[PDB]
């Protein structure tokens, strides 16, 4: 009694994604995730001036280019042997932090919300699934349904301007956005002035107000209507984080700390244990067993028998692990926003102080949205602090020279999850460049041992009571905020 | 009165052209979507998915045949029979599945369009996906049209990404022309098919640092005063109005902040590299 559903394009994610599920007895029983577009940045980068990489890699993705830029300039800093100044570190955090706010807001509203909110009856809001299980369908009190839907839709519309203001903030010290100019090996290219710090701060306060007063309340309200969506889209419950936003000059402390949580147990993150498999990916490896990124290879092969995706399959100690706000928030376990503490009590009867107090509810469709909203607030608190720490006039740039032969790795967290760039230099040129990105960890295919990627696994058990309107499949996928440009590069 | 119908397709893109469009002001994106264009298909933001999204796209391309703008973001990879970019799957009348390549999609939709607008350096000129080292046979819209012998009005709006003013301005000018061609002639294009309205000015000739350049006052590092030429600035060989318009609602621009990397030019990136070595 199995029925196959194939969704290509899976829209309202970044990039080219296909989702296939098998449904039996009203639930997903198998799944396949496929990235269908390849560019090969790791091949394109070879032979170039290593400094070019921090411009080239941003073109992996116009949603998260600051993450790639950050990873790249950190890899370069490492390879070139240069230490960034205090003000350079802070300035880089202000540039990147402004896009964390932009990316999460863009995601929840402009990618995720149309699975819950009924938009106006004009394209691109229509056509839509006939039985879409929206706020206007779920809430049986019609006035309340209309009011809640309008509340959500007005936030979607207002968020268009809020996200644009976030890009004014990125451009303040970043030059422009998408694709900043302001981060380079050795630091940042423009020293913050008192006037421009104040200008950033004024815009930031408007964004922060939206986050606290509109976004957080909408998310908790949404979850209180869709309580069933805290109980599905579970997956492996393994997460990894690399550390993001260094809070001191020796990169020992972060806003959100590195760590791994596998099979109910916390451990430290050890980069030696990352490897990529390609058994079901359109790539050839010179040796079996999966490859650590420091010896990674990018040899595309769309004819490879048995392969179904351009996404490689990263594993940590041979375990699939997911990444993103859920991962970071689980690993760090920060205190919840005052809004979250209040609304969890008021709307759900839940007493919660710290993220882990959500328990099983964290590992779900709605848990991923909650994690992302909470992290937006947490990042705003941090940006507010960094705006006080940044010193007008203090040097942000330190000179360097391209080394003959070197290696460097930049570790960070993109808004969608753990990110590293590995750079090897020979004869002052890029010899190898390997990118292990966020959505790569989430939207990967099966590894050589048949273990499903995190999105594939989280789809198992998702309810599909209406095969013609399989809304929970897209809801699960979009809860991960996938970026297939990043996943494949 | 009537809005311009748009089908926006993505090949080997990064979604940055779309994100830059979302940053529009005067008009802002809400007004663009509700008042200026009918964005009929756009994979990043549209409500429908899969079969429904594609069926809607093809329905619009039929109903509005010769009367919609085909917007293309990203390059078109031609190696391996187009299999480096699969844009969707079509379910025939018997249940069988067929993947659609970017090549197939553009070959299908371009002849149905009123005009094709290649937004971004990738679609206009090949850009980063078509740069040295790529193995995907990545191609621009103009080169694909030439190979396919497709004669369809084509306007290029390059930049990596383009400024939203360039994309909005070009689309509005094109639509105005269609509505009244003698009152609103098409914008004059240069030899690379991009509007002189936005790409006629040389950055360097219009640069506020030109006085410093003339006096040989060059910034020793990014955070020192002077012209940016020694830091790698490609303003001298780049044609765009960034010096006047600036970026992100006038907040900053590449040259003030750092250097111009020549992102609008047909030889970006290879002819503009290394980025931090002077021209
Ligand atoms: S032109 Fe640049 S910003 Fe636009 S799709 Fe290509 S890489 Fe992205
Ligand atoms: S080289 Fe660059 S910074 Fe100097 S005057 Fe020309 S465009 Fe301006
Ligand atoms: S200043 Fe140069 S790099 Fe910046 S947007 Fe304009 S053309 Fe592109
Ligand atoms: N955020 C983001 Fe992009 C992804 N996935 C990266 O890295
Ligand atoms: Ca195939
Ligand atoms: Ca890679
Ligand atoms: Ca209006
Ligand atoms: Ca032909
Ligand atoms: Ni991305
Ligand atoms: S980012």
């Amino acid at each position: 009694g199995k029925v196959k559903i194939s969704i290509d394009p899976l829209t309202r994610v970044e990039g080219h994604l296909k989702i296939e599920v098998e449904v039996k007895d009203g639930k997903v029983v198998d799944a396949k995730c496929s990235g269908g577009m390849f560019r090969g940045f790791e091949q394109i980068l070879r032979g170039r001036d290593p400094r070019d990489s921090s411009q080239i890699v941003q073109r992996i993705c116009g949603v998260c280019p600051t993450a790639h830029c950050t990873a790249s300039v950190m890899a370069q800093d490492d390879a070139f042997g240069v230490k960034v100044t205090t003000n350079g570190r802070i300035t880089r955090n202000l540039i990147f932090g402004a896009n964390y706010l932009q990316s999460h807001i863009l995601h929840f509203y402009h990618l995720a919300a149309l699975d819950y909110v009924k938009g106006p009856d004009v394209s691109p809001f229509v056509p839509r699934y006939a039985n879409a299980d929206l706020l206007t369908d779920r809430i049986k009190d019609g006035a309340k349904a209309d009011a809640t839907n309008t509340y959500g839709l007005n936030q979607y519309l207002k968020a268009l301007e809020i996200r644009r203001i976030c890009h004014e903030m990125v451009a303040m010290f970043g030059g422009r956005m998408p694709h900043v100019q302001g981060m380079v090996v050795g630091g940042a290219t423009e020293i913050p002035t008192a006037d421009k710090v104040a200008e950033y701060a004024a815009r930031f306060k408007e964004v922060q107000k939206f986050v606290i007063e509109e976004y957080l309340p909408l998310i908790y309200t949404l979850g209180s209507v869709y309580t069933d969506l805290f109980e599905t889209g579970i997956g492996w419950k393994n997460v990894i984080a690399f550390g993001v936003f260094p809070e001191d000059d020796d990169y020992k402390t972060f806003l959100l700390k590195p760590g791994v949580y596998i099979d109910g147990k916390d451990e430290e993150f050890d980069s030696k244990l990352v490897k990529e498999y390609v058994g079901h990916s359109f790539f050839d490896h010179s040796a079996p067993g999966g490859l650590h990124y420091s010896v990674g290879e990018t040899n595309p092969n769309p004819d490879k028998p048995g392969a179904y995706s351009f996404v490689k399959a990263p594993r940590y100690k041979d375990k699939p692990c997911e990444v993103g706000p859920l991962a970071r928030m689980w690993v760090q376990n920060p205190e919840l926003s005052p809004v979250g503490q209040k609304l969890l009590k008021e709307l759900y009867g839940i007493e919660a102080k710290n993220f882990r107090d959500l328990g099983d509810k964290a590992f779900s469709i709605m848990g991923r949205h909650v994690a992302r909203a909470e992290e937006t607030w947490l990042t705003a608190v941090a940006v507010e602090k960094w705006l006080k720490q940044v010193q007008p006039g203090a040097e942000t740039y330190v000179k360097s020279e391209i080394p003959d032969a070197a290696e460097g790795t930049g570790f960070t967290e993109a808004p969608r999850g753990a990110l590293l760039h590995y750079l090897k230099i020979k004869d002052k040129k890029i010899e190898n460049y390997q990118i292990v990105s966020a959505t790569l960890w989430n939207a990967n295919p099966r590894d050589d041992m048949g273990q499903r990627g995190p999105i594939e696994e989280a789809l198992i058990g998702v309810p599909v009571p209406d095969i013609k309107n399989p809304v929970n499949v897209g809801r699960l996928v979009r809860s991960y905020d996938p970026x297939l440009g990043c996943a494949v590069h | 009165a009537k809005k311009a119908p748009v089908i926006w397709v993505q090949g080997q893109g990064c979604t940055g052209c779309s994100v830059s469009l979302l940053n529009a002001v005067h008009p802002r994106i809400k007004e663009i979507l509700l008042d200026v264009i009918s964005l009929e298909f756009h994979p990043t933001v549209m409500a429908s998915e899969g079969e429904m999204a594609l069926a809607h796209m093809y329905e619009i391309a039929e109903k509005f045949n010769g009367n919609f703008f085909l917007l293309v973001e990203g390059a078109i990879p031609t190696a391996k029979e187009g299999r480096y970019c699969i844009v969707g799957e079509t379910l025939d009348a018997k249940g069988h599945h067929h993947e659609v390549t970017m090549m197939e999609l553009i070959r299908d939709l371009a002849p149905k369009s009123l005009a094709t607008v290649a937004v971004g350096t990738c679609s206009a000129y090949g850009g980063i996906p078509a740069a040295e080292g790529n193995v995907t046979g990545s191609k621009s819209v103009r080169d694909f049209f030439a190979d396919e012998k497709i004669e369809k009005l084509l306007v290029n709006v390059p930049g990596c990404p383009p400024h939203p003013d360039w994309m909005v301005g070009t689309l509005v000018a094109a639509w105005s022309h269609v509505l009244n061609p003698t009152e609103h002639p098409l914008p004059e294009l240069d030899d690379d098919g991009r509007p002189l309205l936005f790409f006629g000015d040389n950055i360097h000739e219009n640069c506020p640092y030109l006085d410093k350049y003339d006096n040989s006052e060059f910034a020793e590092t990014f955070t020192k005063p002077g012209c940016k030429a020694e830091l790698g600035c490609k303003g001298p060989s780049t044609y765009a109005d960034c010096a006047k318009r600036r970026w992100n609602n006038g907040i900053n621009w590449c040259v003030e902040n750092a250097v111009c990397i020549g992102c609008v030019e047909p030889d970006f990136p290879d002819g503009k590299s290394p980025f931090y070595v002077a021209e």
